[PDB]
RNA sequence: CGCGACCUCAGAUCAGACGUGGCGACCCGCUGAAUUUAAGCAUAUUAGUCAGCGGAGGAAAAGAAACUAACCAGGAUUCCCUCAGUAACGGCGAGUGAACAGGGAAGAGCCCAGCGCCGAAUCCCCGCCGCGCGGGGCGUGGGAAAUGUGGCGUACGGAAGACCCACUCCCCGGCGCCGCUCGUGGGGGGCCCAAGUCCUUCUGAUCGAGGCCCAGCCCGUGGACGGUGUGAGGCCGGUAGCGGCCCCGGCGCCGGGCUCGGGUCUUCCCGGAGUCGGGUUGCUUGGGAAUGCAGCCCAAAGCGGGUGGUAAACUCCAUCUAAGGCUAAAUACCGGCACGAGACCGAUAGUCAACAAGUACCGUAAGGGAAAGUUGAAAAGAACUUUGAAGAGAGAGUUCAAGAGGGCGUGAAACCGUUAAGAGGUAAACGGGUGGGGUCCGCGCAGUCCGCCCGGAGGAUUCAACCCGGCGGCGGGUCCGGCCGUGUCGGCGGCCCGGCGGAUCUUUCCCGCCCCCGGGGUCGGCGGGGGACCGUCCCCCGGACCGGCGACCGGCCGCCGC
RNA sequence: CGGCUACCCACCCGACCCGUCUUGAAACACGGACCAAGGAGUCUAACACGUGCGCGAGUCGGGGGCUCGCACGAAAGCCGCCGUGGCGCAAUGAAGGUGAAGGCCGGCGCGCUCGCCGGCCGAGGUGGGAUCCCGAGGCCUCUCCAGUCCGCCGAGGGGCACCACCGGCCCGUCUCGCCCGCCGCGCCGGGGAGGUGGAGCACGAGCGCACGUGUUAGGACCCGAAAGAUGGUGAACUAUG
RNA sequence: UAUAGGGGCGAAAGACUAAUCGAACCAUCUAGUAGCUGGUUCCCUCCGAAGUUUCCCUCAGGAUAGCUGGCGCUCUCGCCC
RNA sequence: GAGCCUUGAAGCCUAGGGCGCGGGCCCGGGUGGAGCCGCCGCAGGUGCAGAUCUUGGUGGUAGUAGCAAAUAUUCAAACGAGAACUUUGAAGGCCGAAGUGGAGAAGGGUUCCAUGUGAACAGCAGUUGAACAUGGGUCAGUCGGUCCUGAGAGAUGGGCG
RNA sequence: CGACUCUUAGCGGUGGAUCACUCGGCUCGUGCGUCGAUGAAGAACGCAGCUAGCUGCGAGAAUUAAUGUGAAUUGCAGGACACAUUGAUCAUCGACACUUCGAACGCACUUGCGGCCCCGGGUUCCUCCCGGGGCUACGCCUGUCUGAGCGUCGCUU
């Protein structure tokens, strides 16, 4: 239950600062979890989405365990983008299908200087 | 905004000009100009009788009868019948008024809490709680209400230790402190019969924040239990016992229908 | 306009009144206000009580109250003169002093001397290093309390005279009656025309 | 004639500094109507409001009695409840209408002109010298202001000066640091628990039952949002005196400059003027032989002056010291910067404005002022063939859906087109009662009612009669070994190792005062504490009534299942 | 085969187009071409009555304060030497002011159109008055005996509330006369018997909350003027220099 | 270019003053008042009128009485009077 | 109400069945695609046939009145799918110098020019346009403003408020 | 037989009602108390690769510098892709910059007309010659300078 009187549960309010939220907020939406056998490895949870790491599909249409790799980030649109999971338009041509990084499981991570930072501040926070 | 109507500034066309006698806007070149004015039966216009923020809203009610009603609802929790009637499992309750020891209070995690709440055989209401969290009904759902919960039990305790964060987490419970009883809690909906789970000092407390009716409460200095009216409540006993029928009449239970 | 039976009203709302209403709405908002100023003060000045100023003996002026006693503002100059204590050290020693107030009886300077003598007695002050003296080794750990409530040493609760029983006299019987103050009045009412009469009198010898 | 000083004055693009205007929800000063009511209207009410003008601050004004009362007196001011719809005002008609108490929130008090003393011990400016981070104040020397009057010492609550007496060593302004301040001081960025596992619906999942006997896991975190729908656990987020990092403000301690209070006695000093008040004329007030303000005239005193609610004279009494000033508090806030919430509105509603809204547009101008939300989960916005010059359409294609095809969710009525049925010279329509046709509904139409008992026709099963073992419940007798309710005494026992109240007492009890002659005398009184009797409550014994919705065992009749 | 109906058609009968102003409406009286959405007795203060609740000669914490910081908590709980205060418990006069107990018995002074004393309960009497109490009388298998057994009633008594009258008490007035007291012997006080005026007393019922109706002030059921005041904009048309 | 609203201007028609002039336009008081017209939204059941007395600057209105409804309350029959 | 729901909520339609005297309600069927309802109490901005009611939409009238002020058009060809309205040539006419001409001031503000399409605008049509889209276009010592005062408006000195 | 008209049902069209949704209002409360002569509110113009409006900005013009965060913005090509250099976006924002009018300030505003001092180019100089920079409004306060008085005074011709 909320207790703090400085933040607020109105469903518009709410909507309005997720809708209007800037860049450096929206890439801390657009978070996904990570595997089983990696989040027992870093002791993290969830992690937010990059360009360069690798990502799997649970849930949707395009759903299954065929590995795959992002190729834009959307973040206006709060989605991702596949190489693999693409779609033919009318005239034959492949065009990415968006889906969002809540419904994707990450399976490997760019190890970045600042990554790994991230990754052992959450770690020393959950302790 | 009591300046729902009187933004617009037009005056009335009168005998000539036999559109109507309405106020009518004043302008040109808008497909606005020449539309009805403030008024009831006008589109942009003020409502009738515009709601003032001064009305009665609270409403104050004597401090006798606030306390006859928390009795009234204590007593009505005390029997079997009418908290089996509001909806509450009971089934498996060994006693109806819950009185565990004092260790209860002191309880820091919610997983003895739920513990407790299976060995005394209460976990069914929850359960129940549990199920029927459908949601609200109508547009009450855009007013930050979003959620329909049914009431459980109400945990009634003294001297906190830490037993309302093991409390503040399941649903449809409810937290109430013996020096302050609530009516909006312990009857909700109008309702009497809410089953209750006390305490041993929230039980033993009652006898000295009440007090009986042969002396009167220490709390609260000029207060005493409410009287009692009919002695026997029974009324198959009255009129089922020798006394009463010892002069009664004849039952003549002939129907003596019309008769062609 | 008027009915069958009623009493006759005269509503004072011919006056623009709805442009001018103030409702309460900020009523346990503003208590809340008040009782964190309250606890912020008291927390601010700990060592000495809330409502820190000790109050005087104060009777009712008006014949309708005068004969219940109340709190007041300060004590008197007189009143601090005969307690022995300087003027300007009662303010920071903790004692509200009224320069504007007179003392007429000695049946109530007695009691504001005993009152603050008291309060003397009772009070127990915090020096800067222990060369101060009028004060002891140990400030009683904290004086056993650190703020008061309702008053600083004890409010103006009222105390009565027992008066409980007595043998009636012989000529108590015929000793009072109501012809007593109707005489009373009489001689109040008539005092100055017998003097003057008594005047005129004399005048002719 | 000139020179110099003073005094009324002029100029500068002289050096330094200040005001203009805007917002104006709250506040202060001025004047400022009428619509309305009075069932008409002049007085009155509307109203000392709206409109108009001048100013400031987060608050402003007010604020230390020229006060309230007439008795056991109180004591700045501000706000709330009562006083009170009262005293009173009013063509005494309509209507208007306070104040003092009292209880609360908060409670902070002072300065100066004057009278006198101090060799003007005062203040501004300029420049070099000794000091600290982001830059201003302490010590030195001359140029002005000022004797037509700087500053300390002084303020009506008295003060000053000179002896006597016994005393006080302190306070106020920077610099470096450790540890905290009550939600555990303030501001800012990032992080921190727990299923996405089996099966099955669905375009899609957050749907649907369960996860061993410790209840699949967390919970101080089951509020909310976003995610292909309806999530505690998939993701920011929420609980948590949770952690780590950065910035700002105070509490204790190391240099520098000022620095005699209290009482008695003796002596001296002690006050605001065209102002009070009076006449008069307007406005205003509940204020009436005139509450307050203002214009003109008359215009003072120091045992004085003001007030004491009915004008005037004589006398007494009570209170205050006005024509000088400063001050936070509780109070108000529809503007401004942020936040939280809602028994409110849900696109003809709610602010005029949910959208490129004070926008388009209108009038020369003051000014007036709109309409207008919804494709789809994802454009995946219809490739390609054909007809037509194109608009458009026929196939085809994406989507579960095109019956969602670029103001496209759902898609009513008025109106119109087509198809089907019926009807037609007194306009159509309508109520009462039938008949015909048609859609549709239920039945399968010479063939459909159900359950109980008995007498017969054939087969298979354990039980029922009765007894035994045995558990569970019902009923009353003994109220048996015990439980408590309603009353009377009793252990005077829990009074000190038990609670309340009482204008019931105990001055041969105590403590702190007080009267009379350190001490004595109750000779009397005041406040607090201690204890005796009274009416309500805590244990055992003995018994009086119900054994009743308070319940157990022993024994019995009569039931049920195993 | 059966089927009323919100399907259509036909015959028989009756059938003028709705709403309000009016004695009179289908009217040659007014409004309505049709359809969809919006649309009118609300809220506050005060008063009167009735009803429900709690307490009860008391009632009411709405104003403040207390517990712990809290989503639900702008809630709820408490004050007890916070009842200040409002209403009611006392009315009558302009005011100074005054301000509500009867009944029985005996005695004395001329038991005198006459006061006092002593004892008792203690708010009078009459005519009605629900209800209650007593009650002659008779009502149950062969008989003198009974407590229950069957079981009503003539008459009589104390009489709720309430009704009518008489009397009694209080306050303001008019007439008549006499008596008593002295913190001081007076144009000082008090008392009686009769007639009247009072929103009075004569064992009290109000307070707080909620609801319903009715009246009233608020724009007050909704829509509607000719007009008045305040402050600003117009001589690009027109009139005049 | 000057005269701006109880004002201007008028060889005078009370004519003109931004399509408005026997008192312009714009915003506010203002949702001004109306004893005067119009309208005033669901069903069923029960009861169910008056246009009359008196007074008012009263006659298109209101007050009063009367007609009506609701809430009750106090009693009476139900076993030769 | 351990209420109903993506195996289908609200809403809408219906010669279907049925209930209540009635206000209304239940079920079946067809659309629809995410919420809704019964019971006990509570509070309303709660029920429309009208008000020359407000807003929006649509009919009869009705394919009707009307496309008639100023003498007048015709032939051939080209560009074009499409010709009476465009273009060129010819013929016949009008304005006839107080013009239906050539330039300006006020006012308009891109309307001027070139290219291109032809749904909207042009009251029929259009290949045309002052419409639409794109791109260009205004060159000053000696043209005028800038200078000067006219009727007149206006600050300081001063006065009033 | 047909046509027209009328009444029902199915489908279709105009129409945009009901229902569901809501980055919007209304109301209540809390926290703070902030404009400007060092140029306020407001107005005009301009600024983006392709850009009309809103929004955001000022010739450094769809943002500069710094800090925090850490791999982008997006309609389209380009572009810094680099991060064991300095690193995109976003937010914060204390540092720079902030055109004209506007209390508006040199006079008036028709963007004209000037007046002083200084710096670069013109006859290497003023003398009504180009560009750039600073100042040039009102009232008032303290002080300085200048100077008017048959206002008063002293010594002197
Ligand atoms: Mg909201
Ligand atoms: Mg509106
Ligand atoms: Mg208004
Ligand atoms: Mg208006
Ligand atoms: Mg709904
Ligand atoms: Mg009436
Ligand atoms: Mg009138
Ligand atoms: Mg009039
Ligand atoms: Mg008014
Ligand atoms: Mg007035
Ligand atoms: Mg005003
Ligand atoms: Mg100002
Ligand atoms: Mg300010
Ligand atoms: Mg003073
Ligand atoms: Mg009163
Ligand atoms: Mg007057
Ligand atoms: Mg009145
Ligand atoms: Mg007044
Ligand atoms: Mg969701
Ligand atoms: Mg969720
Ligand atoms: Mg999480
Ligand atoms: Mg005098
Ligand atoms: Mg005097
Ligand atoms: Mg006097
Ligand atoms: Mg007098
Ligand atoms: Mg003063
Ligand atoms: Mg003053
Ligand atoms: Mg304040
Ligand atoms: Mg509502
Ligand atoms: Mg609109
Ligand atoms: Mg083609
Ligand atoms: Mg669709
Ligand atoms: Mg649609
Ligand atoms: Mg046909
Ligand atoms: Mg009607
Ligand atoms: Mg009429
Ligand atoms: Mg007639
Ligand atoms: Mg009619
Ligand atoms: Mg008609
Ligand atoms: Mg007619
Ligand atoms: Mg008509
Ligand atoms: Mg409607
Ligand atoms: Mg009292
Ligand atoms: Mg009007
Ligand atoms: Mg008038
Ligand atoms: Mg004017
Ligand atoms: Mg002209
Ligand atoms: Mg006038
Ligand atoms: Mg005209
Ligand atoms: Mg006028
Ligand atoms: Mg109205
Ligand atoms: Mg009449
Ligand atoms: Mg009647
Ligand atoms: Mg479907
Ligand atoms: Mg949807
Ligand atoms: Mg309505
Ligand atoms: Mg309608
Ligand atoms: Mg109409
Ligand atoms: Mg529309
Ligand atoms: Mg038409
Ligand atoms: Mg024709
Ligand atoms: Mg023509
Ligand atoms: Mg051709
Ligand atoms: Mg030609
Ligand atoms: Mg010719
Ligand atoms: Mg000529
Ligand atoms: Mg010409
Ligand atoms: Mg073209
Ligand atoms: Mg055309
Ligand atoms: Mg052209
Ligand atoms: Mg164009
Ligand atoms: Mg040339
Ligand atoms: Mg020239
Ligand atoms: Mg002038
Ligand atoms: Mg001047
Ligand atoms: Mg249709
Ligand atoms: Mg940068
Ligand atoms: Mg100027
Ligand atoms: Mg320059």
């Amino acid at each position: 239950m909320k207790f703090n009187p400085f933040v607020t549960s109105d469903r518009s309010k709410n909507r309005k600062r997720h809708f209007n939220a800037p860049s450096h907020i929206r890439r801390k939406i657009m978070s996904s979890p990570l595997s089983k056998e990696l989040r027992q490895k870093y002791n993290v949870r969830s992690m937010p989405i990059r360009k360069d790491d690798e990502v799997q599909v649970v849930r949707g249409h395009y759903k299954g365990q065929q590995i795959g790799k992002v190729v834009q980030v959307y973040r206006k649109k709060y989605v991702i983008y596949i190489e693999r999971v693409q779609r033919e338009k009318a005239n034959g041509t492949t065009v990415h299908v968006g889906i969002h990084p809540s419904k994707v499981v990450i399976t490997r991570l760019k190890l970045d200087k600042d990554r790994k930072k991230i990754l052992e501040r959450k770690a020393k926070s959950r302790q | 905004s009591e300046l729902a109507g009187h933004q617009t500034s037009a005056e009335s066309w009168g005998t000539g000009r036999a559109v109507a006698r309405i106020p009518r806007v004043r302008g040109g070149g808008t497909h606005r100009s020449g539309q009805g004015a403030f008024g009831n039966m006008c589109r942009g216009g003020r409502m009738f009788a515009p709601t003032k923020t001064w009305r009665r809203w609270h409403r104050r009610v004597n401090t006798t009868q606030k306390r006859y009603a928390i009795c009234s609802a204590l007593a009505a929790s005390a029997l079997p019948a009418l908290v089996m009637s509001k909806g509450h499992r009971i089934e498996e309750v060994p006693e109806l008024p819950l009185v565990v020891e004092d260790k209860v209070e002191g309880y820091k995690k919610t997983k003895e809490a739920v513990q407790l709440l299976k060995k005394l055989k209460a976990w069914n209401d929850i359960k129940k709680v549990y199920a029927s969290q459908r949601m609200r009904a109508g547009k009450g759902k855009m007013r930050n209400r979003r959620r329909i919960q049914r009431r459980g039990p109400c945990i009634i305790y003294n001297e906190d230790n830490g037993i309302i964060k093991a409390f503040r987490n399941i649903p449809g419970i409810t937290l109430l402190n013996v020096s302050k009883l609530n009516i909006l809690k312990l009857a909700p909906g109008g309702h009497v019969g809410r089953f209750c789970i006390w305490t041993e000092s929230a039980f033993r407390k009652l006898d000295e924040l009440y007090g009986t009716w042969r002396k009167a409460a220490s709390l609260k200095s000029n207060y005493n239990l409410p009287m009692h009216k009919m002695m026997n409540t029974d009324l198959s006993r009255i009129l089922k016992s020798p006394e009463i029928q010892r002069a009664l009449r004849a039952p003549r239970k002939k129907i003596h229908r019309r008769v062609l | 306009a008027p009915s069958r039976n009623g009493m006759i009203l005269k509503p004072h709302f011919h006056k623009d009144w709805q442009q001018r209403v103030d409702t309460w709405f900020n009523q346990p908002a503003r208590k809340i206000r008040r009782r964190k100023a309250r606890q912020a003060k008291a927390r601010r000045i700990a060592p000495r009580p809330a409502s820190g100023p000790i109050r005087p003996i104060v009777r009712c002026p008006t014949v309708r109250y005068h004969t219940k006693v109340r709190a007041g503002r300060g004590f008197s100059l007189e009143e601090l003169r005969v307690a022995g204590i300087h003027k300007k050290v009662a303010r920071t020693i903790g004692i509200s002093v009224d320069p504007r107030r007179r003392n007429k009886s000695t049946e109530s300077l007695q009691a504001n001397v005993q009152r603050l003598k008291e309060y003397r007695s009772k009070l127990i002050l915090f020096p800067r290093k222990p060369s101060a003296p009028k004060k002891g080794d140990s400030s009683a750990e904290e004086l056993k309390l650190a703020t008061q409530l309702t008053g600083p040493v004890m409010p103006i609760r009222n105390v009565y005279k027992k008066e409980k029983a007595r043998v009636i006299t012989e000529e108590e019987k015929n000793f009072k009656a109501f012809a007593s103050l109707r005489m009373a009045r009489a001689n109040a009412r008539l005092f100055g025309i017998r003097a003057k009469r008594a005047k005129e009198a004399a005048e002719q010898d």
